[PDB]
């Protein structure tokens, strides 16, 4: 800890509430952050000065719940607020939202007691600069391409195989991608975490992130605290070079987190009584996230949908925080493809028309081309007989079969699920291989040669196994 | 009667006036101050005037003045406040000031009053009682304390 | 508040007759957020701008009698009050004159050109407002959209204002650089201030500072998401002075800025801060107070400006200046009282519609429906006489189409029309990053015009030998320089184009 | 203007506001009203007391900005507010705001410092009686009656002429009447208003009214100043018995002034914090106009929309302060006839049936059956072909062409502008020529025989110029 | 505030009337035009005072109440 050596403070003048009416040591006030660590009956007591306010009597408010004691008090000043022990150490243990040894002794291992305030860099600090992103996933990471140190927002219902997938980013994040791959959540359920820890043996690789986690009850400043110690932590990662990239669980957790803040404060809060400046944090949160001279500053944007606002000025700010659209298609899904979620509605933002010009917007703007194709080939020309299409209309319905089977391939998460094994997947075997293939090369591949089948050699040397 | 008011005032009354012994000296100043509010003229009068300076003015001025300098101009701090409205606030929290300094009392339970200074609980309690030669505690005596521990027996007849 | 002291009443036992602490500094009497109240500073100057200690002159408005409250000058909320005052009664002094031009700024200014010893004229104040209501040019002065629809839909000139509205993710951001990029000829000194920005847009933008140019054109404002209410809000109030640089040289000055509300709910969200009063949407009048003073600014000023407006020295220059909102569009709140309010501001006006940025036609806008005031106005012979028949025709092609599918069989009126203006309507998108040649324009004047485009009116053939008529005209049409230099309506030049337009056929 | 010789007052007790938070002399108040006129810095000071409230210390407001002086001060106490040069002398030479000079040295001349005050007559003064109103103009003060000064609801979009018009007001209300013909206005665009200078020269008669004007960036205060000094004007043209006319610029900023106002105070103020008695003000407004025993007190009464406000307190009360309903048209723009507005929804109100009695309950009441004629001839008799509609419905349709053409008349502002000379038109030969002839009589007259021209002799003798 | 309330400063001795609604009472005065503010307007300001009464007016006996059909023309 800091200071907060002496005990300092005293008083709790009117005893209401988290936020201190309370005397402080009068002539004693912290920066309003700067914590302020009494004894909370038995507990130690603390609190980071709700507000900066003289006579040691200021707003200083904490998580929990003040009934019994008396208005008699005082409180020693943790000098720092925000320092605790922080670090790339904690990946795979179990730190509390406090950070605290979650599990059996979580131990996220302990590091620089340290600020939670890591924030934005200079212009040319995290990468003066545009980096792409992609892992090599099957028939994904070739469907989209990505921005590195960063975050993209997630739109899809159910069926992920997002521990899948997880683990193909265990496979890819910690494995296909080296740069230290670490993770956060909050708000769960009790078992169902604990299942989530199952999970976490699922992909067994949860040594890659420690384990803090909110589970929902946790009071709002409870529930939304973890961040920036969070940069506390990529400021390992990141800042450890070894590319922070953490997958960010909840926004309506956060969004109305906000809203309960503002609120709690009783002040002229954002619109519908929301955070006011929860924007500006996302100022300072992109702000953190960079791919970074450090490390690349990455992070999983999903969002807990802020009730999947319309317009949601979450999205229209998670929008722009998507560099890539997303959808997951249960009908993938009822495809049941190994791939399995909605290609509709998923790429990067930039990739096929420029920026991978032709490359992507040969091979992947074609190939959305194809999406019509197969979209009224598969669609129009199954309206009626398509006897009408052109078997490339059939070829599109191979490109259905054929090439959308080729999509269908193992997966790195596979292997560290099913064992299907997956890779990190060439987009030239997709702008040639599956281009080509999926258009006019080998459209005697058949869909199950294809299907469930890796890259062009695995779908179409699937072909030669047809 | 906010008394907070007057409560940085018995601050600064055992801190300017117990700092200049004004605590005794202005206890004596306030004193006359109390008696200047204390004439119900002086209240009739008390507030029609704008100028406060009228007010610390016809003020010292009727009374006599026995307020400190400290208390004169003082008497254009508060009076000039106006907070002078209230004058036992800070009056009992200067009692308070030089008594909480000087702190030792009593309460006499199931007694007629004791209020015996006791620097420390049952020091001289204990040695009042004791030194009780009273022993009658005369108001509550009887009924009272007959009536307390048997008043934990009706709260027995609970029962009924 | 006042019995705080006590110890300064311990004082004013003696120190209410006591006395005589007045000072440019007395104490910071309170220390929240850069809201202090405060000490000393007795009479002090206008909102004097108090340099704070290790910290910019700090501003208090309105005296506040006991204890002045005083404004965050960067970080509001370092420590406990009690600084004396660091203390100027200086307010509003900028690098002023045209020193500076095109070396970038921060919200404090050139400094933030990586250079950031870009000099301007010297400290200024940034307060601006009317050109002489008398004293103003009408600028015709006309411009250049770079998609042609606009700029022959609507020329303007310097003093010029207008209302826009760009659409969510397309168009609003990018918008039209192309005509910067036809404007990094502009000559008028141009620059935009971005409330709140994000960084790497402006890093990469820069990418196309190099590549659109001219960054040197003019520097341009800084703000962030940290940005102050001095920094967001004031901004567009802040950039409002040295200008005159230009403008009050009698010469062109002009800038852009856009979509501010940061400054609505800084300052009004600062004014319940400030515990003053939040007008609608918790914002006051002071949005038509603050258009009142910065946005009642632009004009093209008279010679009797210059000769006051540069003092004589421009001895009757024509101060010109002019500048254009634009509100970007989004969330279809409209009216949204200022807005409204200002809509009652705005001279010109773009409705602008996403649907076709939405249809992704690079045309995404309200046709007409964006009405702005100056318009043809500074079109030519060539651009107002020879452009003129758009929007109402436009109209048709829409209107022309509109029946079509219940009540179907439209003839070749509208199939000859509707499509007719379906096919022109084709060739009308313009892609982002496209700036549009004046005989670009004069593509249309002739060929529309002409109805010459008739011929290869198949957007195969109307884009096709719409090349060939590009190529081989740019071979048979050399001259066009004139004409692009010439306003156009050139009966001569225009038989000549009609004869470049039988070459357009095949060839041009 | 007045004392405040001698400085007064005091100091500016908390320096915050217009409003005096401020010592005067405190014995020293005036009347609220009664000013106070201080140095201001350099500028001399002036307020009007806001409040009235002891101590010399009392609310007292200026249109202007405080920051920068001391608490500290002395005000003189301009014993008048409202006394300003004022008379009839300003007519054409131009008024601030402040009346002052605003041209160059725009010099409306100056005349008795003049109370604003002037306002309501007693019933018999500006005259108990009523007193109608009619300029002549070609096909309008024939289409509708008037009442002599007072004002009328004005509702029309584009297009007007109104400068034009104006100028036939000049040619009327300068000319062809003789009372004084005054105006004013506030809240323009800059160089637009000096091109109502340009226009100034277009009627050239600018010098029937002085120019004062607002420029809405004006404060509040500035912005709703000038009326009652206004009245300190019609003190000389009504009170001069040239019966004061005076144009009226601007509701909307008048109302939404009003509004700005009673926010200002802080106070209850009228409903979404208008102003609470600006209504009050309007009788105090309609109080000011009368056609007087003085000279007709009148006024053009156009409003600023108050947003058009629907149903409009202002309308409502515009409604009855509209002795005729008012339309412009775009489609007799359209019909681009020298009467390009719209007559329909354009007429005093008792005019036809009584007050006219047959009148116009003959010629104009029965003229709306005409309207009727050429509504249902022309527009009914045009949603087919009109071989069914009787001639005569195309003798409404020769009311559209013929009549309707004859409606086109010169105008003494066409004379004062495109010379198309116009006149103080005789509605007997509209409710004769026009009434008579547009119906029955002469229906051989050309509509271009009629059309752009005057009165049944213009239309029907250039009917013999057919 | 009856009537004017702007004129001068607070601390005008204050006059007082003890009668609330002592008012031009009785059937004197009819005809003679009044203000609503006074009995006096133009032109005679004066009419037949049966004298100063105060208004406010509740309900007639239910109970003695004489029901009234009286006709309506
Ligand atoms: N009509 C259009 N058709 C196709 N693309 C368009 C159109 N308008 C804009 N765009 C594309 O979108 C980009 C403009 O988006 P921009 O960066 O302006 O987001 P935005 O319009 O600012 O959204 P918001 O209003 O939400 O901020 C340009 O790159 C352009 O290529």
């Amino acid at each position: 800890h800091h200071h907060h050596h002496g005990m300092a403070t005293g008083k709790i003048v009117q005893v209401i509430g988290a936020v201190v009416d309370v005397e402080f040591p009068q002539d004693a006030v912290p920066r309003v952050y700067d914590a302020l660590e009494v004894q909370n009956g038995n507990e130690r007591l603390v609190l980071e000065v709700q507000q900066q306010l003289g006579g040691g009597i200021v707003r200083t408010i904490a998580m929990g719940s003040s009934d019994g004691l008396r208005r008699g008090l005082d409180v020693k000043d943790l000098e720092h607020p925000i320092e605790v022990p922080v670090g790339k150490a904690t990946l795979g243990r179990i730190m509390n939202v406090l950070g605290e040894p979650v599990d059996m002794k979580g131990e996220i291992g302990e590091e620089e007691r340290w600020a939670i305030h890591r924030a934005a860099p200079s212009y040319e600090e995290l990468s003066n600069s545009q980096e792409l992103l992609e892992t090599g996933i099957k028939v994904i990471d070739l469907m989209a391409p990505f921005a590195k140190g960063g975050k993209v927002g997630l739109f899809g219902g159910a069926g992920v195989g997002k521990t899948v997938n997880m683990m193909e980013l265990i496979r890819n994040i910690a494995i296909e991608h080296s740069g230290y791959s670490v993770f956060a959540g909050v708000g769960e359920r009790t078992r169902e975490g604990n299942d989530f820890y199952h999970e976490m043996t699922d992909s067994n690789v949860i040594d890659k992130v420690s384990l803090v986690y909110g589970q929902m009850n946790e009071p709002p400043g409870n529930r939304l605290r973890v961040a920036l110690t969070g940069l506390t932590m990529a400021e390992k990662f990141r800042d450890e070079g070894r590319d922070v990239l953490l997958f960010v669980d909840n926004i309506y957790r956060y969004t109305l987190a906000g809203t309960e803040v503002s609120a709690l404060l009783g002040r002229m809060p954002s619109a519908v009584g929301y955070q006011p400046t929860l924007a500006e944090e996302m100022g300072v949160l992109q702000e953190r996230i960079t791919s970074t001279k450090t490390g690349s500053i990455t992070s999983v944007q999903a969002v807990y949908v802020p009730a999947d606002d319309l317009t949601d000025p979450s999205p229209a700010t998670t929008f722009a925080h998507l560099d890539a659209t997303v959808v997951l298609s249960r009908q993938i899904a009822s495809l049941g493809i190994y791939p399995a979620v909605d290609p509709l509605d998923s790429t990067s933002r930039q990739l096929d028309p420029l920026v991978v010009g032709q490359e992507h917007y040969d091979t992947a703007r074609g190939v959305q081309s194809i999406l019509q194709r197969y979209q009224e080939l598969k669609d129009i020309i199954a309206i009626l007989g398509m006897d009408e299409l052109s078997e490339e209309d059939k070829l599109v319905v191979a490109r259905a079969r054929k090439i959308q089977r080729f999509l269908s391939q193992p997966f790195f998460v596979a292997e560290v699920f099913t064992g299907s094994p997956g890779k990190y997947v060439s987009l030239k075997d997709t702008i040639r291989g599956f281009k080509g293939i999926m258009e006019g090369e080998y459209d005697h591949l058949p869909e199950q040669a294809f299907y469930m089948v890796g890259s062009i050699e695995e779908a179409v040397e699937k072909a030669k196994k047809l | 009667e906010f008394i907070t008011v007057a409560r940085p005032y018995a601050k600064a009354a055992f801190d300017f006036a117990v700092e200049h012994q004004s605590v005794e000296r202005w206890q004596d100043m306030l004193a006359f101050a109390a008696e200047v509010t204390k004439n119900e003229q002086m209240a009739e009068l008390l507030s029609g005037a704008l100028a406060p300076e009228t007010l610390a003015e016809s003020f010292i001025a009727v009374a006599g003045e026995q307020l400190d300098e400290n208390g004169q101009n003082l008497i254009r701090v508060m009076a000039e406040n106006g907070r002078l409205n209230a004058l036992p606030d800070v009056l009992e929290q200067f009692i308070h000031l030089r008594a909480v300094s000087e702190a030792t009392a009593e309460v006499d339970v199931i007694s007629a009053a004791a209020l015996s200074e006791q620097q420390l609980a049952k020091i001289s309690a204990a040695m009042e009682k004791r030194l009780s030669r009273k022993v009658k505690l005369n108001a509550k005596i009887d009924k009272s304390v007959m009536a307390g521990v048997i008043i934990r027996a009706g709260d027995m007849v609970i029962d009924g | 508040n006042s019995t705080e002291i006590s110890e300064l009443i311990k004082q004013r036992i003696a120190q209410f007759n006591v006395v005589s602490e007045a000072h440019n500094e007395g104490t910071i009497v309170s220390v929240s957020d850069g809201v202090i109240r405060i000490h000393g500073l007795a009479d002090a100057m206008q909102g004097e701008m108090i340099s704070l200690p290790g910290n910019r002159y700090a501003i208090a408005l309105n005296l506040e009698r006991d204890s002045v409250g005083a404004v965050v000058m960067g970080p509001y909320a370092d420590l406990a009050e009690g600084m004396k005052v660091k203390a100027t009664g200086r307010i509003l002094e900028v690098p002023v004159g045209r020193g500076l031009l095109g070396r970038v700024v921060n919200t404090l200014g050139a400094p933030i050109d990586g250079k950031g010893p870009l000099d301007h004229d010297g400290f200024s104040a940034v307060e601006a407002i009317a050109p002489g209501v008398i004293e103003r040019q009408s600028v015709d002065q006309p411009v250049q959209t770079g998609y042609k629809a606009v700029d022959s839909m609507i020329p303007i000139g310097r003093g010029q204002r207008e209302l826009i509205i760009g659409d969510r993710q397309t168009g609003k951001t990018a918008l039209a650089i192309d005509a910067i990029i036809n404007q990094r000829d502009s000559g008028i000194k141009a620059i935009y201030v971005a409330i709140g920005q994000k960084a790497s847009t402006i890093s990469n933008v820069v990418r196309k500072l190099e590549e659109h140019g001219a960054l040197a054109n003019t520097i341009v404002v800084v703000a962030t998401a940290s940005e102050s209410a001095a920094l967001q809000y004031l901004a567009p109030y802040a950039g409002a002075a040295m200008g005159e640089y230009f403008r009050d040289r009698g010469e062109d000055a002009l800038i852009i800025y856009d979509d501010l509300s940061k400054q609505a709910v800084a300052y009004r969200q600062i004014s319940l801060l400030l515990r003053r009063p939040p007008g609608r949407e918790a914002f006051p009048g002071d949005v038509f107070y603050l258009h009142s003073r910065l946005l009642e600014r632009a004009a093209r000023v008279n010679a009797e400006y210059v000769e006051a407006f540069t003092k004589g020295e421009v001895k009757g220059k024509t101060g010109s200046l002019t500048a254009l909102p634009i509100i970007e569009t989004q969330a279809g709140d409209v009216s949204a009282f200022v807005p409204t309010n200002v809509i009652s501001i705005t001279d010109g006006q773009i409705f602008l519609e996403t649907n076709l940025f939405n249809a992704g036609i690079r045309p995404a806008v309200n046709p007409g429906i964006s009405v702005s005031r100056v318009g043809g106005a500074a079109q030519t012979k060539i651009m107002k006489k020879l452009s003129g028949g758009i929007r109402t025709a436009l109209a048709q092609y829409r209107e022309l189409a509109a029946f079509s599918q219940f009540a179907s069989d439209l003839d070749d009126a509208t199939r000859n029309q509707l499509d007719h203006g379906q096919k022109v309507t084709e060739l009308l998108k313009q892609k982002q990053y496209a700036p549009m040649s004046v005989a670009q324009q004069s593509l249309v004047l002739f060929a529309a015009e002409r109805g010459y485009l008739a011929d290869v009116e198949l957007s195969k053939i109307g884009s096709f030998e719409a090349a060939l008529l590009a190529y081989v005209d740019r071979d048979h049409a050399p001259l066009m320089q004139e004409i692009n230099q010439t306003g156009g309506y050139n009966d001569e030049i225009e038989g000549k184009l009609k004869g470049i337009l039988d070459s357009f056929k095949a060839t041009q």
